[PDB]
DNA sequence: AGTACTTTCCGGTCATT
RNA sequence: UUCGACCAGG
DNA sequence: TAAGTACT
């Protein structure tokens, strides 16, 4: 129900000016701060903590703080965050990326 | 000693080739970077064995330019030597200092003092070989030896071995 | 990217292991003994030293050499060196670990204070979590400060059970600047105030044990505590901390390469005191030192005020300075960066394209170029733009071989030959309907990025479709915009078929389309239309002819 | 359950945790009377088998820790008592389709 | 913050709504896999309406001289008068598109029964018209099966999610309630023949359109919808140029914080 | 991996193809017969690549396979033939 | 290069690179219990010369012929032979095979796919390792110390006595030139 | 001129994948580096001629791959590395899931 | 327990180093 | 390149 | 600017 109110209220202030938004966008935002367990706030003292990469998080408010501690801590990065790949110059999990492409020399036969 | 190992290689194969018998071509350059190979960690890679059911999987496209990259799985014959392994090959050079036997696609050399004592060096001779009691080892003499110790090396593999011990020399 | 074809297989980075060097490691990788703090002047001679930058590092004066590594300059990374402290120091982002690691085990046995006897131990050392052990498991021993020798386990308070001993009381810890000072109490009173030695400190931890290590969030391969202390000290080549040469009798070195040269003094002149006169604690006043810039070199935004001033007052640009957030490597160097095959200009409203349109000057359409690479498809055509040149619009500037290597067709002594080959490329001008994406800073919005066509106009001004303006939310009260040109087949078509204006048209923001109908176009579409309002043939036939789709049915 | 008045002694609730297979609870009046699983917002949750939840995870293929979380103290998972490892299932109303299906485990 | 906060978040290939973890943030996109693009706002009007004017115009009765439909709308309208094997779908039916009312009275309780919803029916059926020439005039030609045994036909075909099994396809029938409502509410007997007279054709059509149409509204394993979302808020908030309570700006500023002491506490007690 | 891998049967995505795989099929496709790879359908005078691939694509003559991850890194397999495309 | 079918786990610190001797301690690369493509686990393939000759030319050979499906769209006499069928299949600058054919060829043991199969057949009673299974297929011994000794990874695995029976049946197999 | 974060942000939510890289690499930094298959460091000796490829220390001569990353990357690692801290660049993943 | 401290997106000038 | 300032603009 | 932590 928390949920159910955090939802409301930013709803309420984006209804104040007289705009729209199509739920699903403040519900997702309002979720992303709920799941987690309670509510985690959009800010360098909540999400940019949790057990998402380093280099991500590193991207945002701390980097160095972060990135000392992840040597420390030998943290381990899986590079499936968008942040994380750009970093690297390779092509990010997202949409056009989300899946890979290959040539089935088979059907390269029956076309000809 | 000879073996049939079960390898793998990754060919980025160009657009270009994507033919109809994109297959075939494959298998070829599979052929060209593998047949004569060499490495520590496998030796003389010698023949791809059954030509035929070679495994291309799907390869995927990278993703920059067309070229497609295929994991093709195969299966070959393989040689590496070791150290306390037993051979015979064919002596091929023979100098002041020992003479080198040829065990298959490898050389092996002994040194002079890594033989007997009862066996000399004769200069003067031609061809050039060592002189004993009874026997005598030249060019073509057929020897077996026992590779003490083995070095690889960019695209060939060679070892020290002697006929010092028993069961050892001519035949 | 780079150049020069290399027999190594290549891939893409899939993991990203942290972790510490090992004193050992720095050693085996470093190719640079790094011995003397000068850079050149082999007595002046001009070149460089076997001392800091290139005992066999990397290189400078456009000359191969990188330990035969040749290849000079542009693709010769840099390569690291190294360079033995005097004594083990901090690692100025460290300190508050080494320290609150302390807090969490005893000197003299070095283990744990807290062994799976104690029960409120227990429950956190199920906790899967390093950051969440470590930080649990130091709230519970920070305030015992005995190292118990027996305690009553799981059965009488009465019955106390034997582990590991050594009594001696744990001194609680305070920090004062870059060293560790505790406090051990005294009982029959007053307290007992000495400062850890690094040299104790580090040793402390080597003895830690290796199911203790982990246990306290670390990783016996990775990151040993026993490593938060530096012995080794890895020195990062040209590259990193590259000169700045005014042609030649002149200087230009980097600021790190400043500190290093301190730490490398304030190394030797410590050595120089343990090998001869020394009196005893007054060395310490000179290790101190170390501590300080080895500190500094990496961190120099401390609380301890001394911000380490180089000569003239300047703060000293420290490493984490140089990652930190904004105009910083990470959020200003990689989050994004400056880019090639990109234009601005100043957006004007043209009542004539069409909306997926924006209008490109001649300028720079003659200026940016998209690389075609020579099918028998174009061949013709491309050959075409070739020979005409860089100059005349429809045309290229640049053929490139497959032999690595670029024609630049305006010098070229055969600028007017040159007869192509498939396979080759021609950097060609940007076309009439090449895709590009558009767009207008601060960009909040899918939408504040587009794909156009590209329309060759003349004078200087991106002209962009009226209705397109609401999305980008700009006026041409002289306002400025930028234009990305694709470059790779593939590339166009990302833009082509998902970020084209067109496509646009609906957004998903409010359900709701995106774009309309403004000033005039809306106004005068009102009173077009009223009933009031008729129109005779004359006219009627030229808005009809004007409407392209005109089926032409008066 | 054990319903308190005012409060219960320190001394005393050190106790519950030392009979196990048997779990007991701390309830206070002024907090049960009303019933908040009763309010307008907090939608009805629902308790799972060990066996309807080695379900969930297998048809969405999750792991444990992927899944939404519910707090061992929240009100609603006190009122139906979970347990570190149990999982509810949150069944709303929704105003972009009539009813939306969700899971809290519990940590 | 926004951003960043949620980048890591899109749609993937099992219609779920997951960062870099993994971790279930949706299960369905906005809870109900719609692309947020392909939506209207449309009138359930099975909700509002007084009771009586409900029946006048969901209930059909073939067992009454006045609550039948008239032989002037259905071909096979004399020989249908009274018979009991059609008068049970002919409930069937009335008796869901009740259940329906008191549902949706559940949900959207302030009575508004205007929402966003995929597929424009409306429209649909309005091309449906003048696309055959239909003429309020001559009798229809669809059995009082075709009708209702379509139509329950359909909500078999609007697939959000896929997979072969219970838990899975238990949501299915969830994220597509709603709109089922919107379709049972615009395609009931009733309404089908004596509003919008149309043609076996005519509706075979109908059909054929909503069920791709919807299909085309879904949204597609790919989409970084968190980026999405996040401007889509961010981007609004820019725009706010400026009953006595906290405000916009920065109280959504309060929001994002979590902050303890807000100016503004207010608490609305009926 | 080839528990990794899913059965063609057992199937479960959308049956219909991703507005980022076409978009994605397209370019990869028009990259390569760019490249001078070969192509599958009469040019019926095309000759722009990116215009080809948009034919082979709609005769779904193109040799790809897009290959979906699953979040948990099993993947399924479908072919520019199988896919429908509505859009 | 060539990867080998067993992705080991290597973590930083590789040092440990056991020697190579007939303490049948062969590279990692060559456990008795090594991976099949199939992913199943098989043991070892220990091939004695003679025996590969006839392996090699068992493919070298039906490649030929799958190498034509696709054309259309004694002693001293198989050196010649042999000769011809890599210039043909081979890759020619494989200078490698061809000498591993002569000696292959040369210091070959067998001429049939019969005798090679019961030379196998017996050997493989033994519970021998496949390194020994090999050197005692292709060096002639006379004696279980000329034995025992040149493969020393024996000397306590068979009574002398019946490896000197196993010596005896194979010098009666050995087929003649 | 400037790529910034908002404008990766958008490339982003269009899904506009490749495109991204290319801002990114091709039109920018773009860089080649050799690494060990062993320490995930750039250690490597690359002759690129000789072929030589060495790693001295995690001493290899034979497992190394080469890759393509952003060359202010190379540095943000380099300069990582000189705050003594190890970022590990691996070819395959390890950890599963 | 209070006070201070630290932590919007995007050309050319002058001055110093 | 950098610090600083200023500016200048959308 | 104004808020939030961490710190003295
Ligand atoms: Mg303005
Ligand atoms: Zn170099
Ligand atoms: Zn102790
Ligand atoms: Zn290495």
């Amino acid at each position: 129900a928390g949920r159910a109110a955090l939802y409301k209220e930013v709803y309420n202030v984006i209804a104040s000016d007289g705009s729209y938004v199509n739920y699903r966008h403040m519900a997702l935002l309002v979720d992303v701060m709920t799941t987690q367990g309670g509510l985690t706030s959009v800010t360098r003292h909540g999400f940019n903590r949790s057990n998402t990469g380093a280099l991500m998080r590193c991207s945002f408010e701390e980097t160095v703080e972060i990135l000392f501690e992840a040597g420390a801590s030998a943290e381990l990065d899986d590079c499936r965050g968008v942040s994380e790949n750009v970093i690297l110059g390779q092509m990010a999990p997202i949409g056009t990326g989300a899946f890979d492409v290959m040539i089935d020399e088979e059907s390269l036969v029956k076309y000809m | 000693m000879f073996f049939i190992k079960d390898l793998s290689l990754n060919i980025t194969l160009h657009p270009s080739f994507f033919g109809p018998r994109m297959k075939q071509y494959l298998k070829t350059k599979l052929l060209e970077e593998v047949e004569g190979s060499c490495t520590g960690k496998f030796g003389y890679i010698l023949c791809v064995l059954d030509y035929d059911n070679i495994d291309i999987q799907r390869g995927r496209i990278l993703p920059t330019d067309g070229s497609a990259e295929f994991n093709v799985k195969y299966r070959a014959v393989v040689f590496k030597p070791f150290k306390g392994e037993v051979v015979d090959g064919t002596v091929v050079s023979c100098s002041q200092h020992g003479f080198e036997v040829q065990v298959g696609p490898m050389k092996v050399f002994v040194t002079k003092h890594l033989m007997p004592q009862d066996l000399t060096f004769n200069a003067g001779s031609n061809p050039p070989s060592y002189q004993s009691s009874e026997d005598v080892i030249t060019i073509k003499s057929r020897i077996r030896v026992k590779i003490e110790g083995c070095i690889s090396q960019v695209s060939s593999i060679h070892a020290i071995g002697s006929i010092k011990e028993d069961y050892l020399g001519a035949i | 990217v780079g150049q020069q074809y290399s027999s190594a297989p290549l891939r893409t980075v899939k993991e990203v292991q942290f972790g510490l060097f090992s004193p050992e490691e720095v050693r085996a990788i470093s190719v640079a003994k790094i011995r003397f703090p000068e850079t050149m002047d082999e007595t002046q001679t001009r070149a460089k030293i076997g001392g800091l930058n290139d005992p066999r590092l990397g290189s400078i004066d456009r000359n191969l050499k990188c330990q035969t590594c040749q290849e000079g300059m542009n693709e010769c990374p840099g390569h690291f060196g190294h360079i033995d402290l005097a004594k083990p120091v901090f690692h100025v982002g460290f300190i508050a670990k080494i320290k609150k690691v302390c807090e969490c085990v005893c000197m003299h046995c070095g283990k744990l204070l807290l062994d799976e006897h104690n029960e409120l131990m227990r429950q956190a050392l199920a906790i899967k979590d390093s950051k969440k052990r470590f930080a649990a498991i130091w709230t519970l021993c920070k305030t015992k400060m005995v190292c118990e020798t027996d305690v009553p386990s799981e059965d009488d308070p009465t019955q106390l059970v034997s582990r590991g001993g050594c009594g001696n009381t744990q001194p609680t810890i305070r920090k004062d600047g870059l060293k560790l000072v505790g406090s051990w109490k005294k009982d029959r009173d007053e307290p007992e105030l000495r400062v850890l030695s690094t040299e104790e400190i580090l040793n402390i931890f080597k003895h830690i044990s290796v199911k203790d290590f982990t246990s306290l969030g670390f990783n016996e391969v990775f990151s040993r505590p026993e490593w938060m202390i530096l012995t080794c000290l890895p020195v990062p080549p040209p590259p990193v901390r590259p000169s700045i040469s005014f042609n030649e009798s002149q200087r230009g070195e980097d600021d790190l390469t400043f500190k290093l040269a301190d730490i490398l003094k304030a190394n030797i002149s410590l050595e120089t005191l343990e090998h001869n006169g020394a009196p005893h604690h007054a060395i310490e006043e000179a290790e101190s030192l170390l501590q300080f810039h080895v500190a500094t070199y990496m961190d120099n935004d401390i609380a301890g005020q001394p911000q380490a001033l180089q000569k003239s007052g300047r703060p000293v640009k420290s490493i984490r300075a140089r990652l930190k957030g904004k105009e910083g490597r990470i959020r200003g160097n990689l989050m994004g960066k400056r880019v090639d095959f990109s234009a601005r200009t100043v957006i004007s409203g043209d009542p004539n394209l069409e909306l997926d349109q924006v209008g490109v000057p001649k300028s720079i359409a003659k200026t940016l170029t998209y690389p075609e690479v020579v099918t028998p498809y174009n061949i013709d055509r491309l050959t075409q733009l070739v020979r005409n040149g860089p100059n005349e619009h429809p045309g290229a500037k640049y053929v490139i071989r497959d032999s690595g290597d670029r024609i630049d067709l305006r010098y070229s002594k055969r600028a007017g030959d040159i007869q192509l080959q498939y396979g080759w490329k021609v950097e060609r001008h940007i076309m009439d309907n090449d895709p590009v994406l558009f767009n207008r800073q601060p960009s909040l919005h899918k939408m504040s990025m587009m794909a156009h066509r590209v329309k060759v106009i003349p004078y200087s001004t991106f002209r962009l479709n009226l209705s397109v303006t609401s999305p980008y939310n700009a006026d041409f009260d002289g306002d400025e915009m930028n234009l990305h040109v694709p470059q790779s087949e593939e590339t166009r078509a990302e833009l082509s078929q998902l970020c084209a204006v067109p496509l646009q048209i609906v957004s998903p923001q409010s359900n709701k389309p995106c774009m309309g109908i403004v000033q005039d176009t809306l106004c005068g579409i009102r009173k077009l239309t009223l009933r009031d309002t008729f129109i005779e043939l004359d006219q009627v036939l030229n808005m009809l002819y004007w409407v392209p789709d005109w089926d032409g049915v008066i | 359950i054990f319903v308190y008045q005012n409060n219960i002694t320190p001394s005393a609730m050190k106790l519950v945790p030392s009979i196990p297979p048997a779990t007991i609870e701390t309830f206070n009046e002024a907090a049960l009377v009303v019933n908040i699983t009763h309010h307008e917002l907090v939608p009805k949750h629902i308790r799972l088998s060990s066996d309807e939840k080695r379900e969930l995870l297998k048809r969405y293929r999750l792991k444990e820790s992927q899944l939404p979380r519910i707090q061992r103290a929240d009100p609603v998972a006190l009122y139906l008592g979970l347990k570190r490892g149990e999982v509810v299932k949150i069944i709303r109303k929704s105003e972009t389709s009539g009813r939306y299906a969700s899971y809290r485990i519990c940590m | 913050r926004l951003v960043k906060a949620l980048e890591d978040i899109m749609v993937h290939y099992d219609n779920t709504t997951r960062n870099s973890l993994g971790n279930v943030i949706q299960f369905i996109y906005g809870e109900d896999g719609m692309d947020a693009a392909h939506i209207e706002k449309q009138s359930l009007d099975t909700i509002g309406g007084s009771d009586a004017a409900f029946e006048k115009r969901y209930r059909v009765d073939l067992l009454n001289t006045d609550h039948t439909l008239d032989p002037s709308l259905l071909e096979s309208g004399s020989e249908i008068l009274g018979d009991l094997k059609l008068q049970v779908l002919l409930d069937e039916e009335y008796k869901q598109l009740v259940k329906d009312r008191k549902f949706l009275r559940e949900v959207f309780v302030d009575g508004e029964a205007n929402w966003p919803l995929p597929v424009n029916i409306r429209r649909i059926i309005q091309n449906a018209q003048q696309t055959f020439h239909i003429d309020h005039t001559k009798p229809s030609d669809l059995t009082i099966k075709d009708i209702v045994l379509g139509v329950k036909d359909l909500q078999e075909n609007l697939l959000v999610l896929r997979g072969k099994n219970e838990i899975i396809q238990n949501a299915q029938r969830d994220a597509v309630t709603l709109f089922c409502c919107l379709l049972r509410s615009r395609l009931a007997t009733r309404r089908v023949l004596q509003e919008y007279r149309l043609t076996k054709q005519a509706f075979d059509w109908v059909l054929s359109n909503i069920e791709a149409q919807f299909l085309r509204s879904v949204v597609h394993p790919g989409e970084m919808v968190g980026v999405l979302a996040a401007q889509s808020i961010g981007e609004p908030a820019t725009q706010m140029t400026l009953k006595k309570v906290t405000s916009g700006v920065p109280r959504l500023k309060e929001i994002l914080n979590v902050a303890k002491n807000m100016k503004t506490p207010s608490l609305t007690v009926y | 991996l080839k528990e990794k891998a899913i059965p063609k049967d057992q199937r479960a995505t959308t049956p219909y193809m991703t507005k980022y795989e076409r978009a994605r099929i397209l370019g990869t496709r028009a990259l390569q017969i760019s490249m001078n790879a070969p192509v599958f359908v009469d040019l019926e005078g095309e000759t722009d690549p990116l215009r080809i691939a948009m034919k082979e694509l709609a005769e779904k003559k193109i040799p790809l396979v897009i290959r979906r991850y699953l979040p948990d890194g099993s993947f399924e397999d479908w072919s520019v033939e199988e896919l429908i495309v509505d859009l | 290069s060539t990867s080998t079918f067993q992705t080991r786990r290597r973590r930083l610190k590789k040092v440990e690179e056991e020697e190579n001797a007939a303490t049948l301690q062969l590279g990692q690369e060559f456990q008795l219990k090594q991976i099949n493509h199939q992913g199943e686990e098989e043991e070892l393939i220990a091939l004695n010369l003679s025996e590969a000759r006839l392996v090699i030319k068992e493919a070298l050979v039906e490649r030929r012929r799958a190498f034509k499906r696709s054309q259309k769209k004694t002693r001293e006499k198989e050196l010649e032979s042999i000769d011809v069928l890599l210039e043909q299949t081979t890759g020619g600058n494989n200078k490698d095979l061809k000498n591993t054919m002569q000696y292959l060829t040369n210091f070959s043991r067998f001429r049939d796919q019969e005798t090679v199969g019961a030379v196998i057949q017996l050997l493989k009673s033994t519970g021998l390792h496949p390194f020994e299974v090999a050197q005692l297929g292709s060096l002639a011994c006379d004696t279980a110390d000329e034995a025992k000794t040149l493969i020393p990874s024996l000397n306590n695995k068979i009574s002398d006595d019946e490896l000197e029976r196993i010596l005896k049946e194979l010098s009666n197999l050995e087929t003649l030139y | 001129l400037r790529f910034g974060e908002m404008e990766r942000d958008c490339m982003i939510a269009h899904g506009a994948a490749s495109f991204l890289k290319e801002r990114l690499m091709e039109a920018s930094d773009a860089f080649r580096v050799h690494i060990c298959g062993i320490c995930g460091l750039m250690t490597v000796i690359a002759k690129l001629n000789h072929n030589q490829f060495e790693c001295k220390g995690c001493d290899n001569k034979i497992d190394i791959y080469q890759i393509h990353i952003p060359y202010a990357a190379k540095l943000l690692f380099q300069e990582l590395m000189a705050m003594n801290i190890t970022p590990r660049l691996y070819t395959d993943r390890s950890r599963d899931f």
